[PDB]
């Protein structure tokens, strides 16, 4: 029932999480529970993963439309 | 703009994904990194992520494909602005901070309250979130 409500939510979430990651002190970094300390090698791969998820959420939004 | 330092940074980021050194990122290697960070993705998620970057249909990601992905910017502001319209009920250009928090923390990726706080706290004055300001900040 309106397959865009989830797709539009995820595009906003992934776009904001991708934008908030450029700030190393944003609250978006506090969600990685299983990591005791967030070293520099974690933030490099997290930036990449969040960019990929934004691209997926970008395509899924256009597909529902 | 053909940045130079970014290549040195990107090649390092590509190395953390390509444990082989065969110049190729596969879904197994993508899931290995995600699982190391406490994430539990599915094969559909992993290949959706690789299909999005695999420009030549190889099924994998080489460094120049990674570099094109990282060099992208954000156009894409119309799609994001259209995404907010799904949750703009009055059509005025505002989402309620209570509505945004409810939709963002419960649907899709599920942000945290403090994550949504940064959204509302960037937004303006009384709980009426101007999403056009948000579309602007990320672009
Ligand atoms: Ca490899
Ligand atoms: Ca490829």
């Amino acid at each position: 029932f309106n397959r865009q409500i989830p797709a539009a939510a995820s595009l906003i979430q992934t776009a904001w999480r991708c934008y908030a990651a450029e700030n190393p002190d944003s609250s978006t970094w506090k969600i990685y529970i299983r990591i005791s300390q967030l070293r520099e090698h974690h933030r490099a791969t997290i930036k990449v993963i969040r960019r990929m998820q934004y691209f997926v959420a970008k395509k899924k939004f256009q597909q529902a439309r | 703009q053909l940045t130079e330092e970014q290549i040195a940074e990107f090649k390092e980021a590509f190395s953390l994904f390509d444990k082989d050194g065969d110049g190729t990122i596969t879904t197994k290697e993508l899931g290995t990194v995600m699982r190391s960070l406490g994430q539990n993705p599915t094969e559909a998620e992993l290949q959706d992520m690789i299909n999005e970057v695999d420009a030549d249909g190889n099924g994998t990601i080489d460094f120049p494909e990674f570099l094109t992905m990282m060099a992208r910017k954000m156009d894409s502001e119309e799609e994001i602005r259209e995404a907010f319209r799904v949750f703009d009920k009055d059509g005025n250009g505002y989402i309620s901070a209570a509505e945004l928090r409810h939709v963002m923390t419960n649907l899709g990726e599920k942000l945290t309250d403090e994550e949504v706080d940064e959204m509302i706290r960037e937004a303006d004055g009384d709980g009426q979130v101007n999403y056009e300001e948000l579309v602007q900040m990320m672009t």
